[PDB]
């Protein structure tokens, strides 16, 4: 057990972890970041991302 | 329970080319792969 106290120091206070793991270069992508979709042209040199 | 349905030893079979699964999800076309 853990005993948390107020009156600890901060070696021994609560400290609450969050651990996001993700993988890249794989199947279709579900989870993703907030950015726009431009439309899709054809036949063209652009840049595509 | 429904222990000892039969009573027999295991034989065993030659696998041949079998158990062969997609390394990866991409697309490789026309390639010989390592
Ligand atoms: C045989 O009977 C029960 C019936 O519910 C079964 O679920 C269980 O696997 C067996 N019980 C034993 C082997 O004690």
């Amino acid at each position: 057990s853990y005993g948390f106290q107020p009156t600890n120091g901060v070696g021994y206070q609560p400290y609450r972890v969050v651990v996001l793991s993700f993988e890249l270069l794989h199947a279709p992508a579900t989870v993703c970041g907030p950015k726009k979709s431009t439309n899709l042209v054809k036949n063209k040199c652009v840049n595509f991302n | 329970n429904l222990t000892t349905r039969t009573q027999l030893p295991p034989a065993y079979t030659n696998s041949f080319t079998r158990g062969v699964y997609y390394p990866d999800k991409v697309f490789r076309s026309s390639v010989l792969h390592s």
